[PDB]
């Protein structure tokens, strides 16, 4: 999840990517339709208010 | 009867070979048309109606030698029109 | 258009050789196929 | 096609050649490289081949394949055929200013760099005679075919 | 092409060599009446308000351009011989000032003479402009220059017209262009290799 | 070399922008969240020129969005 | 019902190459063949064939024989390798309509609904297109008989495919009128189209041999489409028809006349980048 | 005889033909394309190719082995091909979006207004945008 | 005006009115050629005349 | 009813009324008929909706076979006035569905007159098309007429 960054390491730059292809899947430009989504977390404090 | 050349026939002449009245003589060809016998068109101001197609009749060995002769001299047109088709277009194509 | 084409074919001249390939590069094209035939 | 044979591997063996041509007739027809790669030879060799036909052939498939049968005796859609004939000349008119263009960039850099130079955008030259030929062969057919009907149908 | 290149006369501007405006305002409604039609009349230099009221410090201008719209043909002469006597006063007119009207000439009569068919030729001199012979000697030059489609009767005294279709008149000057580049390029064609 | 990769996408990308001759109409609308993560060589004139935020409403046009949602 | 029919020139051939090889009977047999293949869209096609074995004695000729355990084995193997092909009527050799084939049709009805015959040529010689394919009408009428059947010509041409055209391209290496331009039309169709007018010009005058020595039954049926084809004959030279013809010609030799003017021009051009290749060359190389 | 060989030439075309994309020539009738797998090359061509058929993108043709130009190709691409159109639509209208007055009708002065009234840049002359970047919070 | 067309008569006022769209698209787009082609061989000058 | 509709030229309008505008009180079929008589504004619109029907089945079939007839023969034929023959021929070629070239001089009408720059030698050649099909007719019919006397 994450929330973003201002770019440190190599290895979140990609994950960045992996991320944004599932907001981008979730409610972009698709009748998100019967496909119900449950989450959960220990802390919702790292996460993307985008998300 | 009348020849390819005309066949455009009047009401008074409907009214000489029908001896009927000019008042009913389009009520007649409006039903033949209706028919379809015959297949023409009506001009009323000059009296006169363009007829163009008619019912195909039977005919004897008269008619015959008069649509061989008819068509003896069609053939050489087109003996005539075609020699000069082989004859100008001779070297266009061996 | 006739006379353009009639008073145009004179400046054909000194169209001197018309090479195919080579005769060097040609046995040496031979020697490489050669090569591509023992190989 | 090229129709091989089987070539003894024995005599491979031997490295002795087999074959021994007594006629210029088979060494005509060069062998690809591709065959060349596999066992033409070592294995198999080619055959020099031809084909038998006569005249009760030739003529029974000459004269049966293309073949019309009144069409050109007809007038090519009436209304059609003059409206194509403008549907060609309105942009053979920006075609032709084309040709008021590329001219005028003669007398300039050798017409070499003409030659490499015109490979992204079109010439008028080319273009400009591909519709002379098209407008023509389209009109003087159809004024030739229009003109014998006359003659020969009364 | 002049009034083209004289078609905004917005963005025209108080120049250095026409000081006056309003001298290119005049310059663009003389070449602008022989360049454009009724319809382009009708709408163009008849609602801009840009050129409304330049020329409305012009009397004579107003007049003479309005005279033509307003189908005032007998003072239309009037204004007439004025701009063109100031035409022929005029730089860089007078090349043409003997052109110009009998442009306009010519313009205003088929103008007329498109409306009715049946219009005799006794009418013109009260109406339109006087001189019944006048208008004889000028119209037979302009039906005999191959113009002012119509043709006059005589000895009724009456004005016939006729309707060309655009199946003649617009095919001789198809010959006309292919005389001159057949001459062009027959020309060229013995200029070069000797 | 997962890097190197992305730097050669928005190579391509910079030099399509450029190829361009103003005569064709091809639009090209770019939506993100951040504006911060962006380099400015890709927001240089030619290439981009306007820039739209989506502030928040905050009374005004926020009652018209429970007049069209209600 | 039936457009027309789609004939390639391998089954083309494949009835000449029956005929050489039972040409060596001499006195008389006719190569009566199992015409296979499909019809699409209304279109009648003609793919594959063989020949049945047949046989016909001159003294009572209303006995025909075919193998019907040749036809079962035969198209069995040609429907295992082929599932695609299959029936689509038969064929005979066809100099002039030999008297077994009204029944031959209805021998072997059960196999294809539109059971249709190829008529072939084995001596090509014709200004046309020897090929002939009939189909089964069968009439109760008021005149004739009351068991009437008579064959009626659906039109004939040759079928072309992507693939044997590289064969029979292949196969003529001997003359080939291509390049249509201003030319191919005019052998093709003009030269031979009045000539195509010529044999239909007298095939009527054929016909027209009964005046009073020819065959018994008269008319009926020949003259409402004769009398049609004299009434039908075209509009004669008065009209504006005169007027208009005079004005598109008109028109179209503008067209010709603006060719005409471009293609001088162009060979200018084409002299002028001819004495660029002389004179910047006679002093340069000498 | 040149009709006979000018249909001959074609016969490396077939089905095989590589899939590369042209990027210059260092001459008259001779090039230097980039395949499809990753490296470039010096090529040659074949001579019906109309040469102003060349140099946008469009994807040229290369043969499998011997790998020279084939043949030119209309143009290409998987992504998303076009936008259906049918059943593409997320059918939102725009009065669904309540209060955008100021970005709803500036974004269609940027977008749709120079691609219909063109010659209104065109004539004023004011440099149409290329593209456009849109941003804020989400949602 | 030219918005309707036909004539006008005035002895009795008759209006004879007829419509046909002319050939206008034939002969006008086929004659800007010439004069582009007139302006081609003015150019011819530039490399034909002066030249050889 | 529906056959004097389906066919030629009807009897005007009173030869009509005189032999069907009394049975829509008898038999045993009254009721819409009365739907047709009794209401005189609604049953007025169908007397002169039925007036329209058959002053118009006239007008169709005239377009179609007269090629050019005078007012006053067809304003006889509508058994009205010329003028009321105007207003009928107006707000039908203003609808253009029938087509007619009127005159108020000479009384000369006429139905179907364009210019025709093109269909005289248009429907020439579609006279030549059907002439070629109609010989190709012929031509295949003729051999198997010999084949079936002259055969063996
Ligand atoms: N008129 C409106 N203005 C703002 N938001 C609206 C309006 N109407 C509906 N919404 C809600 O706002 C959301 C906008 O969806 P959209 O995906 O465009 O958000 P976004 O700005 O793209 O944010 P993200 O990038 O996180 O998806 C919708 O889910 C919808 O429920």
């Amino acid at each position: 999840g994450g929330r973003r960054f201002s770019e440190g390491t190599s290895a979140d730059r990609e994950i960045q990517r992996t991320l944004m292809e599932l907001l981008n899947q979730m409610d972009g430009f698709d009748t998100l339709h019967r496909v119900k989504m449950i989450m959960a977390t220990n802390r919702p404090d790292t996460l993307d208010p985008a998300l | 009867t009348r020849p390819a050349n005309h066949r455009q026939l009047t009401f008074e002449e409907i009214a000489k070979s029908a001896k009927i009245t000019v008042n009913e003589v389009e009520l007649l060809v409006m039903k033949a048309l209706s028919v379809g016998l015959v297949k023409g068109s009506i001009d009323e101001v000059d009296k006169r109606v363009h007829m163009t197609w008619v019912q195909p009749r039977v005919l004897d060995l008269q008619q015959i030698k008069g649509m061989k002769d008819r068509l003896e001299f069609w053939c050489t047109d087109v003996k005539s029109m075609e020699m000069l088709v082989e004859h100008q277009a001779h070297d266009i194509l061996t | 258009h006739n006379m353009s084409v009639k008073a145009m074919r004179f400046p054909p001249k000194s169209y001197n050789k018309d090479l195919e390939s080579a005769e060097e590069r040609r046995e040496r094209e031979q020697q490489d196929l050669e090569f591509a035939k023992e190989m | 096609i090229d129709a091989f044979r089987l070539i003894n591997a024995n005599m491979m063996v031997l490295g002795h050649e087999p074959r021994q041509t007594t006629s210029n007739l088979g060494h005509l027809n060069k062998p690809s490289i591709q065959a060349l790669i596999h066992g033409l030879n070592r294995h198999y060799y080619s055959i020099t081949i031809n084909y038998r036909k006569n005249e009760l052939e030739q003529k029974m498939l000459l004269n049966l394949h293309k073949k019309s049968w009144m069409e050109g005796l007809t007038l090519q859609d009436y209304s059609e055929h003059c409206k194509h004939n403008e549907s060609v000349v309105k942009e053979m008119l920006e075609l032709a200013k084309n040709y008021n263009k590329a001219v005028e960039e003669e007398d300039k850099m050798t017409p070499e760099q003409l030659a490499i130079k015109n490979v992204g955008k079109q010439d008028p030259k080319r273009h400009l005679e591909e519709h002379v030929d098209v407008l023509m062969t389209s009109n003087i057919v159809q004024c030739l075919a229009a003109m014998l009907d006359t003659v020969v149908f009364k | 092409q002049a009034a083209e290149l004289f078609l905004d006369t917005v963005s025209t501007f108080t120049s250095y060599e026409l000081m006056d405006y309003k001298t290119f305002v005049t310059y663009t409604v003389y070449v602008s009446m022989i360049a454009l039609e009724r319809p382009d009349l009708r709408e163009k230099v008849i609602k801009g308000a840009e050129i409304l009221e330049v020329l409305h410090s012009l009397p004579a201008v107003r007049q003479y351009l309005f005279s033509l719209y307003e189908c005032r043909y007998s003072v239309f002469f009037q204004s007439l011989a004025v701009v063109e006597q100031e035409m022929k006063k005029d730089w860089l007119f007078a090349p043409h000032y003997r052109y110009y009207v009998r442009e306009m000439r010519i313009h205003a009569y088929s103008q007329l003479l498109e409306s009715y068919r049946s219009l005799t030729l006794g009418y013109m001199a009260e109406a339109f402009g006087v001189g019944v012979e006048f208008i004889d000697q000028e119209l037979s030059r302009f039906i005999a220059a191959g113009r002012l489609h119509c043709k006059i009767d005589k000895v009724n005294e009456i004005v016939e017209t006729n309707r060309p279709d655009s199946k003649n008149w617009q095919y001789q000057e198809t010959i006309k262009k292919g005389d001159l580049l057949l001459n062009r390029v027959q020309k060229l064609s013995r200029v070069i290799n000797m | 070399g997962a890097d190197r990769e992305v730097q050669r996408i928005l190579l391509e990308l910079l030099n399509q922008m450029d190829g361009f001759d103003q005569n064709v109409n091809v639009k090209v609308i770019m939506a993100t969240n951040r504006a911060d993560t962006l380099d400015p060589a890709l927001l240089r004139p030619g290439r981009l020129d306007r820039k739209i935020e989506f502030p928040l409403p905050d009374r005004r046009q926020k009652r018209l969005i429970f007049s069209t949602i209600t | 019902a039936v457009q027309k029919v789609v004939v390639h020139p391998l089954v083309l051939l494949s009835v000449v190459d029956h005929f050489n090889r039972i040409g060596k009977v001499g006195n008389q047999k006719r190569v009566v063949g199992v015409l296979l293949g499909s019809w699409q869209k209304k279109v009648l096609d003609v793919s594959n064939s063989f020949a049945v074995p047949f046989d016909e004695d001159d003294k009572d000729d209303s006995v025909w024989f075919l193998d019907h355990d040749y036809l079962e084995n035969m198209y069995g193997m040609f429907k295992k390798v082929n599932a695609r092909e299959r029936i689509v009527g038969w064929y005979h050799t066809g100099p002039k309509l030999h008297k077994n084939d009204i029944a031959i049709n209805e021998l072997m009805k059960r196999y294809c609904p539109n059971s249709v015959l190829v008529i072939i040529d084995v001596k090509p010689k014709d200004l046309g297109l020897p090929t002939e394919a009939y189909i089964s009408v069968e009439e109760v009428h008021d005149d004739g008989t009351p068991t009437s059947k008579t064959f009626e010509h659906v039109t004939s041409e040759i079928g072309a495919e992507e693939a044997e055209e590289v064969g029979v391209e292949h196969l003529l290496r001997d003359i080939k009128d291509t390049t249509v331009g201003t030319l191919s039309q005019r052998i093709t169709n003009q030269v031979h189209g009045l000539k195509g007018l010529n044999s239909k010009l007298l095939d009527i005058r054929s016909y027209l041999e009964k005046v009073a020595t020819g065959k018994l039954p008269i008319n009926h049926q020949i003259i409402y489409q004769l009398q049609d084809v004299f009434n039908l004959l075209p509009d004669v030279s008065l009209q504006e028809f005169v007027k208009a013809f005079y004005l598109k010609t008109n028109d179209q030799m503008v067209v010709v006349y603006l060719a005409s003017l471009i293609r001088s021009v162009v060979a200018l051009h084409n002299l002028i980048n001819n004495k660029i290749a002389n004179r910047d060359a006679e002093k340069k190389e000498g | 005889e040149f009709l006979h060989a000018q249909e001959e030439v074609k016969r490396i075309q077939s089905i095989p033909l590589v899939i590369g994309q042209f990027l210059e020539a260092v001459d008259q009738n001779t090039a230097i394309v980039g395949s499809t797998t990753g490296s470039n090359y010096y090529v040659r061509i074949l001579s019906t190719i109309d040469r102003e058929l060349l140099k946008p993108n469009a994807s040229v043709a290369l043969h499998k082995h011997s790998n020279a130009l084939v043949d030119v190709l209309p143009p290409e691409a998987d992504s998303s091909i076009m936008m259906l159109t049918s059943d593409q639509k997320p059918d939102v209208m725009y009065a669904d979006i309540g209060g955008m007055d100021i970005q709803k009708q500036e974004v269609r002065e940027a977008v749709e207004l120079p691609l219909t009234h063109f010659e209104l840049y065109k004539q004023i002359g004011i440099d149409p945008p290329r593209g456009v970047l849109m941003y804020g919070p989400p949602g | 005006d030219k918005k309707f067309h036909g004539i006008l008569d005035q002895g009795e006022g008759v209006l004879i009115i007829f419509d046909e769209p002319p050939v206008d698209k034939t002969y006008e787009a086929a004659l800007e050629t010439i004069q582009n082609m007139s302006k081609v061989v003015d150019s011819l000058y530039n490399k034909a005349k002066k030249l050889t | 009813l529906l056959k004097l509709f389906t066919t030629m030229e009807l009897m005007r309008w009173s030869t009509l009324v005189e032999d069907y505008g009394m049975e829509l009180r008898k038999g045993s079929l009254e009721s819409p008929a009365t739907d047709v008589f009794g209401s005189t504004e609604e049953g007025e619109k169908r007397w002169k909706d039925l007036k329209n029907r058959v002053v118009e089945h006239n007008i169709r079939i005239m377009a179609k076979y007269y090629t050019r007839i005078t007012m006053k023969r067809m304003a006889q034929l509508l058994d009205l006035s010329v003028d009321e023959s105007e207003a009928f021929l107006s707000n039908l070629v203003v609808n253009k569905t029938i087509f007619a070239k009127v005159d108020r001089l000479a009384g000369i009408i006429n139905f179907q007159r364009p210019k025709d720059p093109n269909n005289l030698l248009n429907d020439w050649s579609q006279k030549l098309n059907s002439l070629m099909s109609l010989v190709n007719k012929t031509t295949h019919l003729i051999a198997k007429e010999e084949m079936i006397h002259n055969l063996q």
